[PDB]
């Protein structure tokens, strides 16, 4: 714990100390690139791609 | 992200003997254990029944780097005594101790109505 | 949002004791300490965690979903 | 006419750390290429400790060449250098 | 396949399709958890 | 001043320091993580051939 | 002879006693084997089939493995890792199945006698949520509201608390010797005076109060070592002091094994 630094129990640690839940969000969109073109949600099966 | 694996610090590993036991050169017959896997828990209690011994003269146990569970026992005797036999007689000493300390505490225990 | 289930410090289960914590506070009107202490708690470490707990699973639950 | 005579050199016979260095750093590169080894190997693999090995023994062939800033260099060989460390 | 924020409903709409829920004009659209097998460890 | 004098490394590792009192003076802790990222070109010799064998 | 055992007081979760000609490292290590290494059943693996609240799996898995669990055969239950079985077969594993939903306007409560055990016990009191409360609910799991259905099995190992605290037996583990400072093992830090800043023990009553006539003993070692072990309810405190004697004794064995072999 020298310069500052902490011990943190490894128990308590485990047993739901500081614990914490992190939440990413992505966001997408099928903008178009000229009318009549557009983007489509599919899963790719490599076929002409 | 690469945490150390926690049923490690008391499974051994794959081809990792429990004990691994060397000589000494720093002083005649002296000897160095290795206990794999293993905490002060048993080092500590080993060390203190060895010092309880005349024969012993130096018995001292050193944990390496909390990260890893492993120590080492450094163990000497006198002329002529095998440090195993004495490590040997320290674990029967401790056992003997343990029952005897497992049988107080059942009779206490049944002794008492609570 | 729940009460933890086990103390941090020593790991005294303490998640039984929250609903009788709150009766306690509530019918018998009695004081934070008092209530602990009928409950069973010596070790100041249960005591701040119960105490210091806030319940935000029923503001989670007070929405729809 | 820059190079100066093996005598009469001004420069400190004595090896310098920096010299010793790039001579230690050579002499393992060269060893890890595949280089001839001068001096009988005792179960020792690693480049670094056979670099160092030679240069205790003063096996090592390697020159240095000590430039004064007009341009003018002096030769030096690794057997005739001192080493303090 | 999807369900309503308010309405809480089964769609199961395909694709080419309106994402608007049918009972309520909201369109939000959430999607229910997967069917795959899923496991967690107190760890 | 950009790509110059200071420029991007390929072979370099950043993160946190912590203290370790069991550490020699000139040994210094790395996670395994990074050090299978970074790697050594080491060439191959027959003093360490089983070894570089080995660790293929 | 040996050591003896003084249980000054006994109870369903909380023993304290005395233990005299004993080392202070042999009692140092019967508090550590006796905290971390009692073997213990736990919820180990949670699988979820159907959760929709407000909660998120990790958590409520998290919550759930905290749970206590009877351990009392757990000497008969063998560890996963060693028996020989595809995945949590019943002669390693207890499997128990946790369903629950809300209704109109009351909030669902899920408490540790809502799990229901799955899995053949064989005739073994083993895997039974701990109930201590007075109302008999136990502990508090979750809360589903209307529409939020919880469906989730729990498969609980044999373990020991050094993998996880979750295992742990015992809660608080006081441990006392020397009340007063007749060994100078400690300077009690005053401004004042010592003896009033510092407030004298409880087990200070069992001990002859220093004359301050007689000099240091030098020749005096740690000995009448007070222990209070607290059960958190997996098992009783003599069942868990039984058993954590038992765990030294076999890993000394265990040692003393290795020495032959070797
Ligand atoms: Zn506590
Ligand atoms: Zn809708
Ligand atoms: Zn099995």
């Amino acid at each position: 714990n020298q310069e500052d630094s902490m011990i943190m129990n490894q128990s308590s640690i485990d047993r739901g100390l500081f614990r914490s839940l992190f939440f990413r969000s992505y966001m997408d969109q099928e903008k178009k690139y000229g009318m009549s073109i557009t983007e489509t949600f599919e899963k790719p099966q490599r076929t002409n791609t | 992200m690469n945490a150390p694996d926690r049923f490690e610090l008391f499974l051994l590993g794959e081809g990792e003997s429990k004990l691994k036991i060397d000589p000494d050169t720093k002083a005649p017959n002296a000897v160095v254990i290795t206990f794999e896997k293993e905490d002060h828990t048993l080092g500590n209690l080993i060390r203190a029944e060895l010092l309880n011994d005349r024969k012993v003269l130096f018995a001292a146990y050193k944990v390496e780097h909390p990260f890893f569970a492993r120590f080492k026992l450094r163990i000497q005797t006198t002329e002529g005594y095998d440090p195993k036999d004495a490590l040997k007689n320290a674990c029967n000493s401790i056992i003997n101790k343990l029952g005897a300390l497992k049988t107080n505490f059942e009779t206490e225990w049944n002794l008492q109505t609570l | 949002m729940i009460v933890p289930v086990r103390c941090f410090s020593c790991g005294k289960v303490v998640g039984d004791k929250w609903e009788s914590y709150l009766n306690l506070l509530q019918e018998d009107e009695l004081d934070e300490g008092t209530a602990l202490s009928r409950l069973g708690l010596k070790r100041y470490c249960c005591r701040r965690m119960i105490l210091t707990h806030v319940d935000l699973i029923e503001k989670f639950l007070r929405y729809n979903p | 006419e820059k190079a100066i005579p093996k005598d009469q050199r001004a420069t400190t016979p004595y090896m310098t750390k920096y010299e010793r260095a790039r001579i230690l750093g050579t002499r393992a590169l060269q060893i890890s290429m595949n280089a001839p080894v001068f001096v009988d190997l005792e179960g020792e693999t690693d480049p670094l400790r056979i670099a160092m090995k030679e240069l205790a023994e003063k096996k090592i062939p390697l020159v240095i060449r000590r430039y004064l800033p007009d341009g003018s260099f002096e030769d030096w060989s690794v057997e005739e250098l001192i080493v303090d460390l | 396949k999807y369900i309503c924020a308010e309405c809480s409903s089964k769609l199961s709409l395909s694709r080419t399709d309106a994402v608007r829920c049918k009972d309520c004009g909201h369109r939000i659209l959430l999607k229910a958890r997967t069917k795959r097998l899923v496991q967690f460890e107190a760890r | 001043r950009g790509n110059l004098m200071g420029k991007r490394v390929d072979f370099s590792a950043r993160t946190v320091i912590s203290g370790d009192p069991n550490l020699e003076l000139d040994q210094v802790g790395v996670p395994k993580s990074i050090a299978k990222t970074l790697t050594y070109p080491e060439v191959v010799t027959p003093y360490n051939i089983d070894r570089l064998t080995q660790l293929v | 002879e040996g050591p003896q055992v003084k249980i000054r007081e006994a109870s369903k979760d909380n023993v304290d006693f005395i233990l005299s000609n004993v080392d202070l490292a042999m009692a140092n290590s019967l508090r550590r084997v006796m905290i971390a290494e009692i073997p213990t059943l736990a919820i180990d693996s949670v699988e979820v089939e159907t959760n929709t609240t407000v909660l998120a799996d990790e958590f409520i898995a998290h919550r759930l493995g905290l749970i206590p669990l009877q351990s009392m055969d757990i000497e008969q239950l063998e560890y996963s890792r060693d028996c020989f079985c595809e995945d949590h077969c019943d002669k390693c594993s207890v499997v128990l199945t946790l369903q629950a939903f809300g209704e109109s306007e009351s909030t669902t409560n899920v408490y540790s006698k809502d799990l229901v055990i799955v899995s053949n016990l064989m005739g073994r009191n083993i895997g039974h949520p701990i109930i201590q409360d007075k109302e008999g609910n136990g502990v508090l799991i979750c809360k589903l509201r209307k529409g939020q259905e919880l469906k989730l099995t729990c498969v609980a190992k044999k373990g020991i608390a050094k993998e996880h605290a979750k295992w742990g037996p015992a809660a608080a583990i006081e441990f006392e010797y020397d009340p007063w400072n007749k060994l100078k093992h400690t300077d009690y830090w005053y401004e004042q005076d010592s003896a009033k800043e510092w407030p004298q023990s409880k087990n200070c009553e069992y001990e002859d109060p220093p004359n301050e006539g007689d000099p240091f003993d030098y020749k005096a070692q740690a000995d009448t070592f007070y222990m209070n072990v607290e059960s958190v309810g997996s098992i009783p405190v003599d069942q868990v002091v039984v058993r954590g004697i038992d765990t030294l004794q076999k890993k000394v064995a265990s040692i003393l094994l290795a020495l032959t072999q070797m």
